[PDB]
């Protein structure tokens, strides 16, 4: 190592980030010739790559503007593209990939590529030995250069390696974070699907569920199984609601022109006719600029009616007639309606109560006509003379109702009036027959909202056929005894009797207009308006859900409700347990528990598209003969398919071969490839134009030897098609190795790496020596005892040595009698020469336990120490007195004193 | 056995029933006899005044005749001089009932059936039930009774004297509305 | 006789500024007028009003200013002259502005946080702040975070992050973005959250030919370019293979695979006609959509890139001729001019093609660098529809390939029939910011009432908002006068310029002509932002090295900045904020429906997105539909 930068010097490029510059800066610098000039320091990240900038300004005065994207370029002399798998299987061997490119003219490199020992990898460096090469890469070329890593333990690991230039100053180090996952699959369960809904099928408290554990039968050990909660709404809406058309009620629309009453008839059906298209706002299909002249005609109508205003504040057909009840609360009722339409004059509407309270009031609660109507059919349903007291009551109690909110502290005796107009009604309310008049009177006393009990029995019992209230005479009569039934109801809140009536007063087919139908009109558009204005679609959801989760102790309370975009809810737990949620509230809801972890592999997870065919044989310089080829499994011939094969360091694919088979049909070698072995042929790529899936028809070829290495590294093949390179198959073989695995120890899901020599070393050795190796930090049991049965397992070869006496005791306080099993391979027996049945004397470390306490196998690895003790009757030999002189010496110095450390 | 928790039910429904229903009405109907004693004898009042007051042409009254004038001020008169006497009658029961509708809602605070909703009386029901239901909850039921009774009494006392003032409410709308038309001193007096 | 007229927003919108216009013909002396605004529902709420003067000094116009404080909503606004109230209903939109998400990377892997921007702005793209609700959607639509930020003195930038869990499905994931006063308008952007990883080249396919004729023996050239993020070329395999696509049909064509080695980053393939033709009549492709899917394998075999090319289209012209910008009406007796655009078969713009039409072959007019025309022809005063072709010229092409399209125009129906024409003529041009456009503004009538008329009265729409509004002179004589119109940063990215005038006819009837015309103007930001490296003589930055990057743009502006790898976009692209996408949005929410005239006054009106209300009787038809008729 002459003019070569050490390891330690050169640094290694980590940062490697998908999106940066993520600042907010403001342009406040003075600005010249309208422009604002803004000067910036950044750090260009060590990836090296293209950078894309895109400015996005909001200036308080120009807006949005967005700026072309700027572009800057990252370039070195020589760098390295460390390409590595996003995921690795645990337990399994994958190959990364350490290209390394040069730009420059006419220059060639000699580089020395290193990779940095990883605990979290069973890779072929050592802590003593460091698994480097040697290339050369010419100028403007790129050189591959795989490294084979089995993966230990499951996270977020760390892939070093680094580069350096000989009699050159140019050194690069990458390091790539990848995360190891354990071996299984991507496969979710549901874990149970289950309906929130109380008041249905429930209970009188709150609805219960319990959710156990899932099943997670093949769940990997030690992997998280996240579970998600999703609370899903139903906010159902579809009644059938119907509307009557719009363009179909032009007729009602009348010039209010007449001495009174023809005026009120008139201006009625104009009036309740603009109020339903305002509160259905069906003015976009009926004529928007035609309100306009309907609020015309209805103020002409009303000042033409306040023309005939008397004295007194009354209202009469004529002004020399007396007034009539009836007529003026008519008018009053007419009048309430409009208020929000015209600028009413409330002085006339109070002076208009105060009269009607004043002339009789309600020394008991009736009121008397003395005056009536000159239209006998303005009455309509009133024309009957039989319980009058009633209907005309009611009506008048309406009226005032209507009336109530506009002029209320001008006369505050509105209440008592009220109160004994309820009470008159409530004394001989068992008296009526008629069902208009218990439907009239049934309305009046649904506002104050004391028509319950017996009363509200008989109103509804009054009902007949359950959808109607009819009665044997005009239909007028049966149309405004259901619009006041239907009233009734809405102000009763009761919506499971509504749909019924609403659905046959549409079916009616009824629209009025003309002679003796405007209350019939009037009540009918004015019950369809109140309906439509508060008729809610379902009933607002109200459901609170409390989860109580074992590992959270705080339960977690979720409120689901309409009008706030709550009915999806989700909820995360990191632990998985027999929870409970319990439901609450008006409201329809679903929860679906759902767990996701990682499942066992199985065995069915392969390569799942090819079988592969790799095997390696000697020579009939090695020259080795190699074949390589695969069998598609499906119905057709494959596609074009790609093979990459990685060579073992030191050999290289035969040229005359290659050139050979070049020429072959169905196959083809790239020119580039053709001509090489300048530097080396590590990688090689075939191209094939199909694969047969009936019969193995494949080749085999020769491999030559240039440069000898120890620790040769494994030969890798990979397969896979041109459109898909997730189906790739990939296999790995080695001369020695049985199918080019790297050695390891494992129990269960638990390995070790075993690439490692089988003892530290072996002479000149003396007690100093042994002195010094055995005084070591790991060294805390030594036994001298007599090997004399050895098993032999399928994975590495297993002693039961027996312990004849304990010198020293280490954290396993194993008295004299029991036995003990060493896991080693059946190659390191010859290195350290053991022989069955004889004497031995080996310590080791106290990390090297393998098993659970009762189980202490041990591992015999490169730092075990392991020395053969002469027979008893072995050492009177000339040789052998050295050895067993020191061996006692060095026993009777730890005995009695032991090893400082 | 079930008989015992459904009379339970029921008792309990009853009192929830009387607790929360009967208490608030009956106040709420005891303290209205005050406030229209006072308006009718207001507009009573006015009707007097209207009556050859400052102006005329009050309807058919400025044209009535002069001896008739005489007996509606004496009948009106009549009757405001004994409306009068009913105010504190009433006035004192709407204080006491709201006192002792104020003492039931505190004591009831303090403390199968479902097809006997037919029933709908909660009157004096609770004692008697007790009484069936017998042959520290149980000490403010009894006392609760008393209450109701003697509110009920408070109550009547108030119609009673509503009762009575009809009486003489009616005489004077009647009139009213009869010289109101072409009615001449003949009729009026003679049913005066 | 005075008249009295006023001059609205077709659909107004609540907390934006809006202008109304109030005119009077024959009027002497000044007057006060009063404008009152009601709510249609209850006409009484008192939204906004305002009161002012007209002078003679003005020739009697008057500009008034108001704001809504803030089932389609509707509006009155009633405008009283001291004798005359006149009262027109509008429609209200509750749009209150736009929503621009910006993501930092296209696609995201599990694990990596995404943070993302909200832009805020109004219909005038100026910064306004309003509370934004935010929700993040996965792809089976199943939203999983929501917020309800607010943003008062940020300059309407909101910065947002989030966490992806773990354990997420692969697949498309969505952000939206709506304003609490109108939840029914929300702005989404889809990103893809799947699992990959960076390549270290991009490869580019490119036909020779944009377009693929049905009779080229020699077939189709499709050349591959893969080139190193960085810029240096790639050499390698490259396996391409075509296939016919009628939209969701991806019918691959096995025996057009073909393997080439792409040296120096270069690569050319050929499509022969026969082979395609095997796949599947020679006529019977026309519509069908070509695509090619690449796949470069690099020597080395470490890294491997996919790139494809979809929707090539199969066409027997190499351009088209459309009329979209064309008005569908004409003014008998007056020359008619038709903006005919051409276009490549893709979509893009045609390159100088030049047009005729059948009738009149001497007019050639050369398309210019936007690729429409002007054709003008003679009208005869006829009444009857017209019929008109086109078709293409190009030099060195036969009659095969030509291009072909025929349109009818019908007559504008004048009012009464007094034969009352008034034209706008404007040279057509990519129009920039501080030109001068001289408009030509014509009129045709009757020469008993030619020396009546004496001035135009113009106004100017862009965004719904009326830009200005003025008067043109006019005297006896001049039957063809100049209007030097003025063009600033606030016009962008296109305006309408209508024109009207008034006068009494034989019969003593108030009669308004107006005619309307589309400008187009070249689309550009609103200011000028610049960014660039600060030095200006230094070599290709090595890894970690300081940089000075130089930002140039209006004074107190807020400025955002992202940097996002180059490989990224190599997998996805879709997702891209960009002002030409914010024009197109802006262009999208225009109210007008017709690219010129319509049928008669009140029809222009109506397209133009203006209504005008006069106190005789004339008015324009109501509006209810946000959405232009299709």
């Amino acid at each position: 190592d002459e003019d070569i930068i050490a390891e330690e010097n050169i640094v290694s490029r980590s940062e490697f980030p998908e999106s940066w510059l993520w600042n907010v800066e403001d342009l406040k610098e003075p600005p010249k010739n309208g422009i604002s000039t803004k000067l910036m320091n950044i750090f260009l990240k060590d990836s090296i790559t293209t950078w894309e900038i895109l400015a996005v300004s909001m200036s308080d005065k120009k807006g949005i503007c967005v700026a072309d994207p700027f572009e800057v370029t990252v370039m070195q002399d020589f760098f390295i593209d460390l390409r590595l798998p996003y995921s690795v299987v645990r337990n399994e061997q994958v190959e990364i990939r350490a290209v390394l490119y040069n730009y420059r003219q006419n220059q060639e490199l000699k580089v020395r590529v290193e990779l940095l020992h990883n605990p979290a990898f069973c890779s072929l460096a050592t802590t003593k030995r460091r698994h480097q090469q040697t290339v050369t890469i010419p100028p403007k070329s790129s050189l591959s250069v795989p490294y084979v890593i089995v993966p230990l333990k499951t996270g977020l690991q760390e892939v070093e390696v680094k580069a350096a230039v000989y009699h050159h100053f140019i050194s690069d180090g990458v390091r790539k974070s990848l995360k190891v996952v354990p071996e299984g699959i991507r496969m979710n369960k549901t874990v149970a699907v289950r309906t929130l809904d109380p008041e249905r099928l429930g209970r009188e408290g709150v609805q219960k569920e319990d959710i156990p554990p899932a099943d997670l039968s093949d769940q990997v050990p030690d992997t998280e199984s996240e579970t998600r909660i999703l609370l899903q709404g139903t906010p159902v809406a579809q009644m059938t609601e119907d509307a009557v058309d719009a363009e179909r009620l032009k007729h009602l629309i009348v010039t209010p022109s007449g001495c009174g009453e023809e005026n009120m008839i008139g201006m009625t059906p104009t009036v309740i006719a603009v109020h339903y298209l305002d509160e259905t706002e069906q003015w976009e299909k009926f004529g928007l600029e035609k309100r306009q002249g309907a609020l015309e005609l209805i103020k002409k109508g009303y000042t033409q009616q306040l023309a005939f205003r008397q004295p007194s504040s009354a209202f009469a057909a004529f002004v020399k007639r007396a007034p009539s009840t009836w007529l003026t609360a008519y008018v009053v009722k007419v009048f309430s309606l409009a208020v929000n339409l015209i600028a009413i004059d409330s002085q006339v509407l109070c002076g208009a109560v105060k009269w009607l309270i004043l002339e009789k009031q309600k020394p008991d609660g009736v009121f008397q006509e003395d005056a009536p109507v000159i239209h006998q059919e303005m009455i309509g349903g009133l024309r009957n003379n039989n319980e009058k007291d009633m209907a005309l009551t009611a009506f008048v109690l309406i009226s005032l109702q209507e009336a109530k909110d506009i002029c209320e502290e001008q006369v505050n005796s509105l209440p008592g009036s009220i109160t004994k107009a309820g009470d008159f009604l409530e004394a001989n309310y068992m008296n009526l027959q008629r069902s208009y008049t218990v439907a009239i009177a049934g309305y009046a006393l649904a506002q104050m909202g004391r028509l319950k009990g017996p009363l509200l029995n008989k109103f509804l019992t009054t009902a007949k056929d359950k959808n109607r209230w009819e009665d044997p005479g005009k239909q007028l009569y049966n149309v405004e005894a259901t619009s006041y039934a239907l009233l009734a109801l809405l102000q009763l809140k009761d919506f499971d009797f509504v749909p019924p009536v609403v659905r046959w007063l549409n079916e009616q087919r009824y629209y009025g207009g003309g002679y003796g139908s405007t209350q019939a009109t009037f009540m009918v558009f004015q019950a369809l308006a109140q309906y439509q204005k508060d008729a809610p679609d379902h009933q607002e959801l109200n459901l609170d859900v409390s989860l109580q989760l074992p590992s959270r102790s705080s339960k977690i309370t979720h409120r689901i409700h309409w009008e706030s975009a709550s009915l999806l809810r989700s909820e995360e737990t990191k632990e998985n347990e027999g929870f409970t949620v319990t439901a609450e509230g008006k409201g329809q809801g679903t929860l679906s528990v759902v767990t996701m972890y990682h499942a066992k592999a199985k065995d069915q997870l392969t390569c799942n598209k090819f079988d592969l065919k790799v095997t390696i044989k000697p020579a009939p310089k090695n020259t080795m003969i190699l074949e390589i080829c695969t069998r598609y499994r499906g119905d057709q011939d494959a596609t074009m398919s790609i093979l990459d094969i990685s060579m073992m360091t030191g050999f290289a694919p035969d040229t005359d071969d290659l050139k050979q088979l070049a020429n072959g049909v169905d196959r083809y070698i790239s020119k580039y490839e053709l001509d090489k072995a300048f530097s080396d042929r590590n990688t090689l790529i075939i191209y094939l134009d199909k694969v047969s899936h009936s019969e193995d028809d494949c080749l085999a070829f020769k491999v030559h030897q240039y440069f000898n290495v120890e620790l040769i590294q494994p030969g890798a093949v990979k397969v896979y098609a041109y459109y898909n390179l997730e189906e790739s198959c990939t296999r790995f073989y080695h001369p020695e190795k049985e199918d080019g695995k790297l050695n390891k120890l494992c129990r269960d899901e638990l390995c070790r790496c075993a690439e490692e020599n089988c003892f530290i070393q072996k002479d000149k050795v003396t007690l100093e020596e042994r002195l010094d190796k055995a005084c070591e930090p790991g060294v805390d049991y030594v036994y001298k005892t007599r090997l004399v049965k050895v098993q032999l397992s399928n994975d590495f070869d297993e002693y039961i040595m027996a312990i004849e006496q304990t010198i020293k005791s280490g954290s396993d306080e194993v008295q004299v009698g029991q036995q003990r099993t060493f896991i080693s391979p059946i190659k390191c027996r010859e290195a350290l020469k053991l022989e069955e049945k004889k004497h031995y004397l080996m310590w080791g470390l106290s990390s090297d336990f393998w098993g659970e306490k009762p189980n202490l196998s041990y591992i015999i690895g490169k730092d075990t120490w392991v020395e053969h003790w002469p027979e008893e009757d072995e050492c009177q030999d000339e040789e052998n007195q050295k050895q067993c002189q020191d061996l006692g010496a060095f026993t009777e110095s730890m005995v009695v004193f032991g090893c400082p450390n | 056995t079930k008989e015992g928790a459904a009379a339970l039910c029921k008792m309990k429904h009853l009192a929830d029933k009387v607790a929360k229903e009967r208490s608030q009405e009956l106040k709420d109907r005891t303290q209205n006899f005050a406030g229209y004693i006072e308006f009718e004898l207001y507009r009573i009042d006015y009707w007097l005044e209207k009556l050859n007051g400052p102006k005329g042409r009050k309807d058919g009254y400025a044209k009535l005749s002069d001896s008739d004038i005489e007996k509606v001020k004496e009948i009106f008169n009549k009757a405001k001089d004994g409306i009068t006497k009913q105010l504190p009658e009433a006035k004192k029961a709407g204080e006491e009932a709201g006192k002792l509708h104020t003492e039931v809602k505190k004591a009831a605070e303090n403390a199968t059936s479902y097809e006997e909703n037919y029933d709908w009386s909660a009157n004096a029901l609770q004692v008697a039930l007790n009484s069936w239901e017998d042959v520290e909850w149980q000490t403010p039921y009894k006392e609760t009774v008393e209450k109701l009774r003697e509110l009920e009494d408070a109550y009547q006392r108030g119609k009673k004297a509503h009762d009575a003032m009809l009486g003489y409410a009616n005489t004077a709308y009647a009139v009213n509305t009869k010289v109101e038309q072409e009615k001449p001193l003949t009729e009026v007096i003679a049913a005066a | 006789s005075p008249m009295y007229s006023i001059i609205t927003p077709n659909i107004l919108r609540l907390e934006s500024e809006e202008t109304m216009v109030l005119e009077a013909h024959d009027a002497q002396g000044d007057v006060p007028v009063t404008v009152t605004v009601h709510d249609f529902p209850g006409k009484k709420l008192v939204l906004s009003s305002e009161k002012t003067v007209l002078t003679p000094a003005t020739n009697h116009m008057g500009n008034v200013t108001f704001t809504i404080p803030a089932r389609n909503k509707f509006v009155t606004v009633q405008a009283t002259f001291g004798t005359q109230v006149v009262e027109k209903v509008v429609l209200v939109s509750l749009q209150s502005g736009y929503l621009f998400i910006q993501t930092d990377k296209t696609i995201y892997t599990p694990g990596s946080t995404v943070l993302y921007r909200i832009f805020t702005v109004n219909h005038k793209l100026l910064p306004v702040g309003r509370t934004v609700m935010v929700n993040i959607e996965n792809p089976e639509g199943i939203p999983v975070k929501q917020d309800s930020l607010s943003s008062q003195n940020q300059l309407g930038v909101l910065p947002l992050s989030w966490d992806i869990p773990e354990l997420v499905n692969m697949g498309q994931w969505k952000i939206r973005a709506y304003y609490e006063n109108s939840p029914q308008q929300v702005f989404s952007t889809e990103f893809e959250v799947k699992e990959y990883v960076l390549p270290s080249f991009e490869v580019i396919v490119e036909p020779t030919e944009k377009f693929y004729y049905i009779y080229n023996e020699k077939g189709l050239e499709v050349t591959i370019t893969a080139r190193f993020l960085y810029g240096k070329k790639v050499e390698g395999t490259a396996f391409v293979i075509f296939g016919i696509q009628d939209g969701e049909q991806r019918i691959s064509l096995p025996e057009s695979l073909k393997r080439i080695p792409i040296e120096d980053g270069s690569g050319e393939v050929v499509l022969s006609r026969k082979v395609l033709l095997d796949g599947v009549r020679a006529e019977d492709l026309v519509g069908k959509s070509l695509y090619v899917s690449a796949t470069v394998i690099l020597h080395s075999g470490s890294d491997m890139v996919q790139a494809e090319r979809s929707g090539i289209p199969i066409v027997t012209s190499p351009y088209q001729i459309h009329f979209t910008k064309t008005p569908k009406y004409f003014k008998p007796g007056m020359p008619f001019d038709l903006m005919v655009f051409v276009t490549n078969p893709d979509g893009s713009p045609a390159y100088r093609v030049p047009v005729a039409v059948q009738g009149e072959d001497t007019v050639q007019s050369l398309t210019q660098g936007d690729g429409v025309a002007k054709l003008s022809i003679n009208t005869h005063p006829s009444q009857k529809p017209l019929s008109i072709t086109v078709r293409t010229k190009k030099q060195e092409l036969s009659e095969a390939e030509q291009a072909t399209r025929t349109m009818q125009a019908l007559p504008y129906s004048t009012v009464g029939n007094s034969n009352n024409y008034l034209h706008l003529s404007v040279l057509r041009t990519e129009l920039r910011p501080g030109e001068t456009l001289n408009v030509n503004f014509l009129l045709r009538m009757d020469r008993a009432h030619e020396a009546k008329i004496r001035y135009y009265t113009y106004l100017i729409m862009n965004k719904g908002r009326l830009l200005k509004a003025g008067r043109q002179v006019r005297e006896p004589g001049q039957d063809l006068v100049v209007l030097p119109l003025s063009i600033t940063t606030d016009f962008i990215p296109s305006f309408r310029l209508v024109a009207y005038y008034t006068l009494i006819g034989a019969s003593g009837q108030r009669e308004v002509v107006a005619d309307s015309v589309w400008v187009d103007v070249k689309d550009s930001c609103v200011g000028s932002l610049v960014v660039k490296s600060g030095q200006s003589e230094d070599r290709q930055p090595v890894p970690g090295q300081q940089m000075t990057l130089k930002i140039e743009g209006d004074h107190g502006a807020r400025v955002v900045l992202v940097a996002v790898d180059k490989g990224v976009f190599v997998l996805n692209k879709k997702n891209k904020l960009t002002q030409s996408k914010i024009w197109d949005v802006v262009e999208k929410a225009d109210i007008g429906c017709t690219p010129g005239s319509g049928k008669d006054y009140a029809g222009v009106f109506s397209d133009a997105g203006l209504t005008f209300t006069s106190s005789s009787g004339q008015q324009t038809a109501q509006r209810a539909e946000l959405q232009c008729p299709q």
